């Protein structure tokens, strides 16, 4: 099946391109390059059964910054909230917030 | 999930039920598999655009080049079967049995 | 739901599937093909890769000239087939229809998981990236890499151009 | 300076709408204001519907797609 | 699944690690060993039948290099093999030495202790 | 077609297969196996003869959806998380994508269709390859996500691939078609113990290559494509119909042949993991097989039919090329099953 | 957005002069005037018979050649990079390849349209 | 899973740099030659601490800086600046190309008003080091303690007991 | 030596295009290998600053590290503008 030959020869032929923390030109990061960082220093040695137990806080942060799935289910509900309490009209949202600010550099 | 993710999804999906229902003209069937390839080619990209994964952006221009390789390919087999038939029909592949 | 300019060239490029899997004469497929190339570049250029969406609507016209070419001359059928000159086509064409708008209506209004996920909606502006930074393009950088980083994406996808003219012309050879 | 100012507008936006946020939902059963959705306590670039969440489709506009659509 | 394929400090494609060294050789008597040779001569023996010449005596250069080349890789075969069983131990029996709670000693009864229920046959 | 096209164009099929077993990248998986379909569809049309041209555009057809599938499956993958490295396909929508693409590739029941057609429609060599070479790729890459394959989907294709090779194989007078069959049942043994056992999966790989490749060069020495044409046989080449019964027979699972090796060996793993009704069932089906090898013994070795006058004319000719690894494959195609514990070497 | 509203303006200006065309002047339509023209005499066949295509096998090489101008034409861009001795070795290596394949199409009569 | 802390509307408060793009790049070599020490110190802030709110002190600074460079600017010669900046300004582009004569006043001004030398090409861009009392963070990416890992293979390697143990196979 | 010649005349007379195709390809195989401007235009690649420069922590014993951008110390792009 697998036959590493790029482990054994030293080579790397593709492993440059299979994650996004690894060596981009000009250093250009990735949207999430210090969560995966951190998942893959957290599941590194320990095998693939262990770290999908031991790594999952580092693995489900990963997948919120990869999806945001938690922050658009956040502003949903606050934009709900919001419209609720404008519709029957008791918040009367700030100036700032309709385009009346004062913009800082 | 956005609503592009799955329209571009749901082009996929409908460009493989396209394939997999015949009609009569294998050119047909062939411009439906160049569908399931532009599908493919948009979603890797918004993909890889959406989180600044630098080096993956040339990972959609090889998908590219492999897509003309089967185009290619399929285009010439559609002349072998006309040059025996005078006709791209599906039906008049039936020599081989099961 | 802001200028909706993304959903709507995406609702296009799925009618523009719909119209070419129907199946009409391939002519007409290869209108429909041209019409989902040309939205998915304008999809991929509302992201920031004008690059890819250009040269990905490039490809693809000069592809589907070929097929014009090749359709006009093995796929001719005298009466040829537009989406409403068959009831088997027209009710592909309608079911495809139906379907996306199904799809986008049970999405839309309310949160329903289809097959993977779900979705509220939102407009894809919520997910990008702030990012404010750079004198170049970053998607014209990850391409350039590939004849610094990708050698071997580069030998691989030579050996295969090459071995693809070689068995085009072993495959029309006959005899 | 740049990169400070930035700071400083980033933070004021993330602050506005942490204080907008603390009147609006004032009676949501049981929302803690302020809340992370990341087990860790680190830093995170905001995600600009975090930033333009509470505001009008003007700027959310702008922010999206004013470098993209300018020609 | 694969069970000894990840396993820690293995080398891609060595086919003979350098602690299969510490293993006992098999004799070039060994059963298996004579056994591939045997093979050998059956192919042998069959190439003079296919080839329609006189089976047991067409060419014996020919056979001799059957029979040397399955001897030949057949004793690297069972150096292979025996390493890997040998292997299996290793880490069978280690891993039951650091897990002692998974693999209690258990005192155990005499049989004038244990009562085993009796059935007649009638 | 030129010898040099043609040598070019067998490097470049193996340079795909090796491509997809020697990279850690998708992508390149996905490659390979583009490469392989490209270098492959013409070596099936070596000879015009239009049935070829058919054979050719169904295997292409077929090899381009999965392939299609694969590259969603990839996407898919990538999309719920960044990982473009082969491992345990964090979603399982896109596993289950990629086992029905795999399946497609290796010809599992029901995406077992086109195999027969294919295998009929091209000359012996191209089946012989397409029977041999073809099988590595997908098994090489199923045996890195195995840990991952949903047991269910992959054994129910598994039995429905040994029942179906099994049924198909009785109804057969054309030998390739026979060859089909049993290569659709064999795959079928293969993908039953993969989720517990890549060892065994790649154990049944060797033994069926080898098997294989015996009754492939026999049936070429013999230039006989039908049951009626190889009931000749006999009557210029004995040896030839005698080694043939016996390839049957250990292809039939017989002990003490070396068919028997890798059911056996399947069985007992399938036991360790408390799996006992899938065992029996598995080589309860396989006496199909056994059955329809037998007719083709009982044809072409064990009877002896009536020959035509100009045969006589054969009898004054020999076989002019001679293939070299043949007595090889015969001998480690019946005489091996002492040798079984050196599998350990396969792990 | 400038870019879309040109689109439109430029679809709308070509649609308006159809319009316009088609709405202006009087129109006499018969069957004769609208009959098919082929010099005078009626044609044999159909204009959807099947038209041979001689050069096909250029046409398929063209998708080929057509897809090598796509992995050319980052190469403004790559002549920036540090490792200027790889990159260079790469393009002129992928141009090389595309040469070879001219070349043997060349030679094997590919490029000769079919009589 | 914890509240995200953020600064008060005070905390961010600070005088602004309010002069636009152009008049920041025609004093653009200067203010860099001149402002070095708190915009590196801010910067080395900035790439250590990996979070906007711990250094904003810095920032500050950074702008209190930049101000005094602006003011010495317009007390000692603004009339040779504004000259300068506003044929900057002209261009599309922004380019200093465009703008040398008006760039040759500016730095005669400096130069014998301030001492300012304006830096050579490739000085800007240098890498340079940083002398700070900030503490190096121990523990920037806020990280969990790490599995540890599975133990190791020691001892060793003996013959197979009984051989394979493979049903009837005595070795 | 002397088939050669007579191939190249045959080739000038028949087919000038090709062989001003291969002889300028074949200048352009293999001039930069011979050429010292190579090693320049990498320099040159490598002199342009796309990224902001990271200042270093002063830990005590770096002396080739400029603690100004006006210090002699650190790179020198000098050989850049006379050139
Ligand atoms: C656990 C078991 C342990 C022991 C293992 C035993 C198993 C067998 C041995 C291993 C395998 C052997 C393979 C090699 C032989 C093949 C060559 C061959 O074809 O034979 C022809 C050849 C006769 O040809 P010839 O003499 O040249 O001239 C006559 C013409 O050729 C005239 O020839 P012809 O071609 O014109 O004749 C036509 C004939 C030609 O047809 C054949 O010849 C059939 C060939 C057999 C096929 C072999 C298949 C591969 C092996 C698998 C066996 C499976 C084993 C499992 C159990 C199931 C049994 C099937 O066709 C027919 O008549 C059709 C009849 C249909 C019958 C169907 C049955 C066939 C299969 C049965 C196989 C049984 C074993 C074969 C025995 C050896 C022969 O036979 C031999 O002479 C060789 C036999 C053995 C050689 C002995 C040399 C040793 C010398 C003494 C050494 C002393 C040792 C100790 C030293 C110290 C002492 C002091
Ligand atoms: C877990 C461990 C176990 C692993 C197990 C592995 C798998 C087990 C086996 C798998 C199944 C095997 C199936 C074999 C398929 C055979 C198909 C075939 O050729 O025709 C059937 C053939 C037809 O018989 P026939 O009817 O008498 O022949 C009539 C002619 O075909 C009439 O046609 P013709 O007139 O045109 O005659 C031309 C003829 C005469 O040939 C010539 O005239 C020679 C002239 C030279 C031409 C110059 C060409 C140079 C330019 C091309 C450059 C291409 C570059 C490509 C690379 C691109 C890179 C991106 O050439 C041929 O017939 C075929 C040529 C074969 C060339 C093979 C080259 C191998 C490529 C390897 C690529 C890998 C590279 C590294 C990849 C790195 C990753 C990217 O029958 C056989 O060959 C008998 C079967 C023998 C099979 C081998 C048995 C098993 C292997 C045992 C060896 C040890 C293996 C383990 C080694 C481990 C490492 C040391
Ligand atoms: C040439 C003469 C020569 O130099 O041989 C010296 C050599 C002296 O070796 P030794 O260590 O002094 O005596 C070993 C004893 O057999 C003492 O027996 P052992 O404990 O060394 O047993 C060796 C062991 C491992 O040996 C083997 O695996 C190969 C045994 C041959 C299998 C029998 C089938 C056909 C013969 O055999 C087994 O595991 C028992 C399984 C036997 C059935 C094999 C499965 C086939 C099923 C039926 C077909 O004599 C032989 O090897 C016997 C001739 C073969
Ligand atoms: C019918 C019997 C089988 C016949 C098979 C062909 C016989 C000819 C022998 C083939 C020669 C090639 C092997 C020797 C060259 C060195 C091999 C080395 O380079 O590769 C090693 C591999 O060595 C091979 O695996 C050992 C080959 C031995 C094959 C014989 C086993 C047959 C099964 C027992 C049946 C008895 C038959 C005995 C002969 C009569 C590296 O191992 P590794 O990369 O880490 O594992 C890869 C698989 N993983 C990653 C998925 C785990
Ligand atoms: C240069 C590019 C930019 C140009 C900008 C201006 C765009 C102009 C639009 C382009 C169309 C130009 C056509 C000019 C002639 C008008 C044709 C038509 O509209 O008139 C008749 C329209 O009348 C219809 O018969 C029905 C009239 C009423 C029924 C529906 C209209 C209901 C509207 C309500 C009217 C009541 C009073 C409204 C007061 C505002 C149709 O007559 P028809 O013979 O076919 O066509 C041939 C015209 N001929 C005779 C000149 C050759
Ligand atoms: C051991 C096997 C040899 C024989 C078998 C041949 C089969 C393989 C085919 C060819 C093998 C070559 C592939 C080797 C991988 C190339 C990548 C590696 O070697 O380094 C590259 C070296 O590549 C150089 O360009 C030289 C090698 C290119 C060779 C020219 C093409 C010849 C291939 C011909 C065979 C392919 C099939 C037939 C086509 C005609 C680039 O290194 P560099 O840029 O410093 O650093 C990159 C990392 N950075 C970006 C972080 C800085
Ligand atoms: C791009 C450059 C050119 C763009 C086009 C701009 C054209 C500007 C000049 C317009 C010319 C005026 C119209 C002349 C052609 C009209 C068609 C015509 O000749 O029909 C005459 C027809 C005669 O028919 P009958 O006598 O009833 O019976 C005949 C059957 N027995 O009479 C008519 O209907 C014409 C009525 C008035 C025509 C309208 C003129 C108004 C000006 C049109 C400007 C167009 C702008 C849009
Ligand atoms: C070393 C670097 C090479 C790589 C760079 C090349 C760049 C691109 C050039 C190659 C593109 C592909 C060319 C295709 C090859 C054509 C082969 C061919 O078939 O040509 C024949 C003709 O035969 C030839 O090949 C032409 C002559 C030989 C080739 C050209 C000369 C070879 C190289 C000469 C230049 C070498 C250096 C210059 C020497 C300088 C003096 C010292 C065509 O004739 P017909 O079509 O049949 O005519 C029908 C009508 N009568």
């Amino acid at each position: 099946p697998f036959f590493d030959v790029q482990k054994r020869l030293g080579l790397d032929l593709d492993r440059w391109m299979t994650i996004q923390s690894a060596e981009q030109p000009h250093k250009i990061p990735g949207r999430c390059h210090a969560f995966e960082k951190e998942w893959i220093e957290c599941a590194h040695g320990i095998g693939g059964i262990r770290a999908e137990k031991e790594c999952k806080i580092e693995f489900d942060d990963f997948v919120e910054c990869l999806l945001r799935q938690k922050t658009m289910k956040r502003l949903s509900a606050i934009k709900r909230q919001r419209d609720k309490l404008i519709k029957e009209g008791k918040y009367t949202p700030p100036p700032h917030h309709l385009g009346k600010e004062d913009p800082r550099p | 999930m956005p609503l592009v993710y799955m329209n571009i999804i749901m082009a996929f999906a409908i460009a493989l039920a396209g394939l997999l229902m015949y009609r009569s003209h294998l050119m047909s069937s062939l411009l439906c598999l160049e569908g399931m390839m532009l599908s493919l080619f948009i979603m890797s990209t918004l993909i890889i655009l959406n989180t600044h994964f630098t080096l993956a952006n040339m990972m959609p221009i090889i998908l590219l080049v492999f897509a003309a390789c089967e185009a290619a390919l399929g285009l010439s087999l559609l002349v072998m079967v006309s040059n025996t038939y005078g006709t791209d029909y599906v039906q008049n592949l039936n020599l081989l049995q099961c | 739901m802001t200028m909706y300019i993304a959903f709507i060239l995406s609702t296009i490029f799925v009618i523009g599937f719909v119209g070419f899997s129907s199946k009409p004469s391939p002519i007409y497929g290869g209108l429909g093909l041209i019409v989902s190339g040309g939205v998915g570049c304008g999809i991929v250029l509302n992201f920031g890769g004008s690059f890819l969406g250009l040269m990905v609507f490039l490809i693809y016209l000069g592809g589907m000239l070929v097929v014009f070419g090749y359709t006009t001359a093995m796929a001719t059928e005298m009466y040829p087939e537009v989406w409403v000159s068959n009831k088997t086509v027209f009710g592909a064409f309608v079911s495809g229809l139906m379907m996306e708008f199904c799809m986008v209506y049970y999405a839309l209004k309310e949160e329903e998981v289809e097959i993977i996920f779900k979705f509220n909606g939102l407009g894809d502006w919520v997910i990008y990236d702030t990012g404010d930074s750079g004198f170049f393009s970053e998607e014209a950088m990850g391409i350039a890499a590939l004849y610094s980083y990708g050698t071997w994406l580069v030998i691989v996808t030579g050996w295969s151009l090459l071995i693809g003219v070689v068995v085009i012309m072993e495959i029309t050879r006959g005899n | 300076l740049f990169q400070a100012e930035k700071d400083r507008r980033v933070l004021q936006m993330l602050r506005e709408n942490l204080e907008e946020e603390a009147i609006i939902m004032k009676d949501v059963p049981d929302w803690k204001v302020g809340e992370s959705v990341f087990h860790t306590t680190r830093w995170v670039t905001p995600m600009m519907g975090e930033l333009y969440g509470l505001r009008t489709n003007e700027e959310i506009l702008s922010a999206t797609y004013g470098f993209i659509w300018y020609t | 699944m694969t069970m000894m394929s990840g396993r820690p400090g293995r080398v891609p494609l060595q086919f003979l690690p350098n602690e299969a060294r510490s293993l006992p050789p098999p004799k070039l008597t060994d059963p298996r060993l004579v056994y591939m040779g045997f093979l050998g001569y059956c192919s042998g023996l069959i190439d003079n039948a296919i080839r329609r010449r006189p089976v047991v005596s067409a060419g014996l250069h020919r056979q001799l290099l059957y029979v040397t080349s399955f001897v030949f890789f057949g004793y690297y075969l069972l150096k292979r093999q025996d390493y890997m069983y040998a292997l299996r131990d290793h880490d069978m029996f280690a891993y039951v030495k650091s897990h002692p709670e998974d693999f209690p000693e258990k005192d155990k009864k005499t049989y004038g202790e244990i009562l085993e229920e009796f059935h007649p046959v009638r | 077609m030129n010898p040099i096209i043609y040598t070019t164009l067998i490097m470049t099929v193996m340079s795909g297969t090796m491509l997809v077993m020697i990279s850690s990248h998708w992508l390149l998986i996905w490659i390979g196996f583009e490469m392989n379909l490209l270098a492959m569809i013409p070596v099936l049309m070596k000879n015009f003869n239009p049935r070829a041209t058919e054979a050719a555009t169904k295997y292409f057809l077929t090899q381009a959806t999965a392939s299609m599938m694969l590259m969603m499956a990839i996407i898919i993958n990538l999309l719920y998380s960044g990982q473009w490295t082969i491992t345990k396909m964090f979603n399982p929508v896109a596993m289950t994508m990629m086992t029905m693409a795999l399946a497609m590739k290796l010809g599992l029941s029901p995406f077992h269709f086109w195999v027969p057609e294919v295998t009929q429609g091209i000359s012996l060599q191209a089946g012989l390859l397409l029977l041999t070479w073809q099988k590595l790729a997908p098994l090489s890459v199923l045996c890195q996500i195995s840990q991952s394959i949903n047991p269910n989907l992959m054994l129910t294709m598994a039995m429905l691939s040994i029942l179906i090779g099994g049924w198909g194989g009785l109804n057969q007078t054309q030998l390739r078609k026979i060859m089909a069959y049993s290569s659709i049942a064999h795959m079928g043994w293969m993908t039953a113990v993969l989720p517990y056992n890549t060892t065994m999966t790649i154990l049944n790989l060797l033994i069926y290559i080898t098997m294989t490749l015996a009754m492939f060069m026999l049936l070429i020495h013999s230039s006989a494509t039908t049951t009626l044409s190889l009931s000749h046989t006999w009557n210029k080449m004995p040896v030839i119909t005698s080694l043939m019964m016996v390839t049957l027979l250990s292809m039939g699972g017989l002990p003490p042949l070396s068919g028997f090796m890798p059911k056996w060996m399947i069985i007992q793993e399938m036991t360790k993991n408390e799996s006992i009704i899938m065992p029996t069932l598995m080589a309860m089906t396989a006496l199909l097989n056994l059955y329809f090898y037998m007719r083709l013994a009982y044809s072409s070795s064990l009877t002896m039919f009536p020959s035509t006058n100009n045969m006589k004319m054969k009898w004054q000719f020999e076989h002019t090329k001679q293939m070299k690894l043949l007595p090889t494959m015969i001998v480690l195609s019946t005489l091996v099953l002492p040798m079984t514990p050196a599998l350990s070497s396969l792990n | 957005m400038n870019i879309m509203l040109t689109l439109l303006t430029n679809v709308t200006l070509a649609s308006l002069l159809v319009l316009i065309a088609f709405w202006l002047p009087q129109l006499n339509a018969y069957s004769e005037k609208t009959s098919p023209y082929e010099c005078g005499f009626d044609p044999m066949g159909s204009a959807r018979l099947p038209f041979s295509m001689k050069f096909f096998l250029v046409a398929i090489t063209f998708l080929l050649f057509d897809l090598e101008i796509a992995l050319l034409l980052p190469l403004p861009w790559a002549s920036q990079t540090n490792n200027l001795k790889t990159m260079l070795t790469m393009a002129l290596f992928l141009l090389i390849l595309l040469a070879a394949s001219l070349a043997y199409e060349w030679t094997q009569k590919g490029l000769e349209w079919a009589e | 899973p914890g509240i995200v802390e953020l600064p008060t509307l005070e905390d961010l408060k600070v005088q602004e740099v309010k002069v636009s793009s152009s008049v920041l790049k025609a004093a653009a070599h200067h203010y860099g030659a001149q402002c070095d020490k708190p915009n590196k110190e801010f910067m080395l802030c900035r790439w250590e601490e990996k979070d906007p709110r711990r250094c904003l002190e810095e920032g500050k600074l950074v702008n209190q800086c930049a101000l005094d460079f602006f003011r010495q600017i317009k007390r000692h010669c603004a009339e040779p600046f504004t000259e300068y900046w506003t044929c900057i300004d002209y261009s599309g582009l922004q380019l200093f190309r465009h703008c040398r004569k008006q760039q040759a006043k500016f730095d005669e001004c400096v130069l014998d008003k301030l001492g300012w030398v304006r830096p050579d090409l490739g000085e800007l861009s240098k890498v340079t080091k940083v002398k700070t009392d900030r503490p190096l963070p121990e523990n920037p990416y806020h990280s969990r303690a790490r599995p540890e890992p599975n133990p190791e293979a020691e001892g060793d390697l003996k013959p197979a007991k009984h051989g394979s143990r493979l049903f009837f196979w005595t070795m | 030596a002397g088939r050669i010649a007579s191939f190249l005349k045959n080739a000038w007379a028949k087919e000038p295009v090709l062989v001003a195709s291969f002889a300028i390809g074949g200048l352009a195989i293999i001039l930069p290998s011979l050429s010292p401007y190579t090693n320049y235009a990498i320099r040159i690649n490598r002199a342009t600053p796309y990224n902001y420069p990271v200042p270093l922590r002063d830990d005590g014993n770096m002396p080739d590290v400029p603690s100004h951008p006006q210090d002699p110390q650190g790179p020198s792009l000098e050989w850049l503008k006379n050139l």
